[PDB]
RNA sequence: UAAGGUGAUAUGAACCGUUAUAACCGGCGAUUUCCGAAUGGGGAAACCCAGUGUGUUUCGACACACUAUCAUUAACUGAAUCCAUAGGUUAAUGAGGCGAACCGGGGGAACUGAAACAUCUAAGUACCCCGAGGAAAAGAAAUCAACCGAGAUUCCCCCAGUAGCGGCGAGCGAACGGGGAGCAGCCCAGAGCCUGAAUCAGUGUGUGUGUUAGUGGAAGCGUCUGGAAAGGCGCGCGAUACAGGGUGACAGCCCCGUACACAAAAAUGCACAUGCUGUGAGCUCGAUGAGUAGGGCGGGACACGUGGUAUCCUGUCUGAAUA
RNA sequence: ACCGGGAGAUAGCU
RNA sequence: CGAAGGUGUGCUGUGAGGCAUGCUGGAGGUAUCAGAAGUGCGAAUGCUGACAUAAGUAACGAUAAAGCGGGUGAAAAGCCCGCUCGCCGGAAGACCAAGGGUUCCUGUCCAACGUUAAUCGGGGCAGGGUGAGUCGACCCCUAAGGCGAGGCCGAAAGGCGUAGUCGAUGGGAAACAGGUUAAUAUUCCUGUACUUGGUGUUACUGCGAAGGGGGGACGGAGAAGGCUAUGUUGGCCGGGCGACGGUUGUCCCGGUUUAAGCGUGUAGGCUGGUUUUCCAGGCAAAUCCGGAAAAUCAAGGCUGAGGCGUGAUGACGAGGCACUACGGUGCUGAAGCAACAAAUGCCCUGCUUCCAGGAAAAGCCUCUAAGCAUCAGGUAACAUCAAAUCGUACCCCAAACCGA
């Protein structure tokens, strides 16, 4: 999904980083705990979400 | 003001033990490792932020790594920091 | 969860187990 | 002993500290072994 | 390039895609926690404490950028002593560390043999410190033997363990000349005629050759031993590929694949012609890098005792012209 | 005194 | 259809050796001819791995000492429960420092260890366990010591050193009663408390820093009294009438505890108090301190354990009442007062004597130049908060540290 945040603003993106953030992050984490997080892929699709994410704003902006 | 990116990248998971269980009821607190710093005001403004919970205070400790010899060479686990919350009256997950 | 975690072969003088 | 003397006698910091000790940690580097100094 | 894949120990679920957003490789990029030259200060290496400039829907502290040292350049201020300087502020130039040896330097032993021994091989070696570059160092003549001689230096072959020296005792090591890789000479010190016309550096253009991932790439079956054939036997073919490796025993024709022909969106080394920017065509006649050459006093050193001292730096005093 | 080197040292002798 | 190697036989030559083959071996060896040997081992107290006799030999580790009924387990003088005997008990007990680094608790197992044994363990595997404004570290200052910007002597070196710098085992502020789990309690829960700093409100309102003062901040030796922990006794509360002679009594068993803070400021110790003038004293400053002089009063001022009421219509509790995986959980829970002795603890850094004069700095109270003295700053009370980070398991004169 490259070209999906590539054309994505920078508030947009901030946006997209902080819902990410908030929702994924820890409804892969708590339930990583026990007892949930039937399929592990989750947890390294929203990684490498966030890592693409992070990797716009860069260049983007400021640059 | 905290980031809330910082807040969020503070709290790694609750602690299931049996004491956890027991003060979950006992004292209204709960177990929760952290990371490695984890600063009580961090912790707390994520905690009230995320949970919209009332906490006055929060204890830490640092668990240290427990040596394994099985088979190999020795081994080392990672030390982790817990905190332990004490919600005023708010009750959540 | 993790509960697998791969035992490996023993020695021959190995616990019982 | 104690460990703060250790570390002031013979540690990474304390042996740095003089000329000798860079080229000692030289030395230690070529040669690989893990641990420098102590700990 | 792609139909398999989430590197392994070391299995399992989990899913990702199948003809171009699975996954792998390469080029260009961003992030790059702490200690470590560690550079804001401290500090027991992976720890603590901080100071300024920016933005805070709780303005309780957070997040981003800087805060060590040498000499110099630019600019602005500024003592002795009015400008000038001593001193201060902002930005820049290179570096304090590591890396195994290679060069130039500053110091530097001990054991051992020579009748012990002055002295010497030992040994300017082991070892300590500084700079250095892919080479460094050194080198275009007041270079060498002197009566004939070549015209840069480096290294190799002998010349030559030869001449000589040494309580002629241990050992030490020459020169000239010849043959080889290689050759380039010079620059300005200074006036005119003539100009950005040769050469050099940078900046772009397009070509070739390579690299950083790769593509294609020839030809085989039967019987017996046979655990399985790649082994004996029937025979055919490829070969610009019978180097090599893997496949249930020894494989040219099972595979990777070697010979050979191709491949670059992007970067990169070298060779080209050119727009542009700077050093700068070519000719003439001068001219000789000055307190210098030389000499004297006093240091260390050619086996040796500043000595009859040719010579190496001078602590210090004298002291010519440039054919 | 230990470490690494001079040094796989040195004379006689086992 | 069986290579090398291993292992036996036979045939061979004067010999180092050569050939055939049974079995194992299950994949390489190599005719003859020439070259290189890290080339042929039987000892150098030669070096590395394995295996021996000495040998079932002393010892099984202070000569504090174990035994029985029941349970787990197949196996119990070594494990678990109950009973009896014994040892230490100014320790062989308990709490911290250095040191060790999870050895601590639970579940589970017997690969290896415990001088033989385990089902057990300071052993393996899995899980859990350490909660701090009041404990300490951390941080401010600092002694010896180091570094030691500038800077002096000094050919280079070397010697020395202004300021700064760290450097604690030294000085600087604060919490206890009861409970909590198998492992954590000054941390968690009920309470009452206290310290440092910021903001606002109310009321009053002379501060700064350097400059000063007391204090911080101190040595050795010697003796007296009171108080407290603690213990004995008396009364009180609850439970009892003795396996066998007596034992309703002048009888036996258990309890009769409560912290810090708050106001009282006593016993004791120290200082004699009030007013006025100067200081050439504190680098010129002082409204504070001390020194030098006058007038007045007598018992004023400082320090000071312990006890007293609150803290505490509480908790703690002797001993009972219900549910129980028999391990345990919840409720109630009577009395909780006097006399004596007394310490190394406190009054007490108190009192007498002495030479060897027994550190310094910071925080803290004091009034102090300019100025503001409506303001700002300073003081009394209330609300709001912040006090970060680091170890909080366990052993710690010992089975866990140092000696293998």
């Amino acid at each position: 999904m490259k070209a999906k945040e590539l054309r994505e603003k920078s508030v947009e993106e901030l946006n997209t980083e902080l819902l990410n953030l908030l929702r994924e992050q820890f409804n892969l984490r708590m339930q990583a705990a026990s007892g949930q997080l039937q399929q592990s892929h989750l947890l390294k699709q929203v990684r490498r979400d966030v890592a693409r994410v992070k990797t716009l704003l860069n260049e983007k902006a400021g640059a | 003001m905290i980031r809330e990116e910082r807040l969020l990248k503070v709290l790694r998971a609750p602690h299931v033990s049996e004491k956890a269980s027991t003060a979950m009821e006992k004292s209204n607190t709960i177990v929760l490792k952290v990371a490695k710093d984890a600063t009580k005001a961090e912790i707390k403004a994520a905690v009230q932020k995320l949970f919209e919970v009332e906490v006055e205070v929060v204890n830490t400790l640092v668990v240290k790594g427990k040596v394994k010899r099985h088979g190999q060479r020795i081994g080392r686990r990672s030390d982790w920091k817990k905190a332990y919350v004490t919600l005023k009256e708010g009750q959540n997950l | 969860n993790n509960r697998p975690v791969y035992i490996p072969r023993p020695r021959p003088p190995h616990p019982r187990l | 002993p104690s460990v703060l003397k250790r570390n002031r006698s013979h540690g990474f910091r304390a042996r740095m500290a003089t000329k000798n000790g860079r080229q000692v940690l030289a030395r230690r580097r070529a040669k690989g072994r893990a641990r420098l100094t102590v700990s």
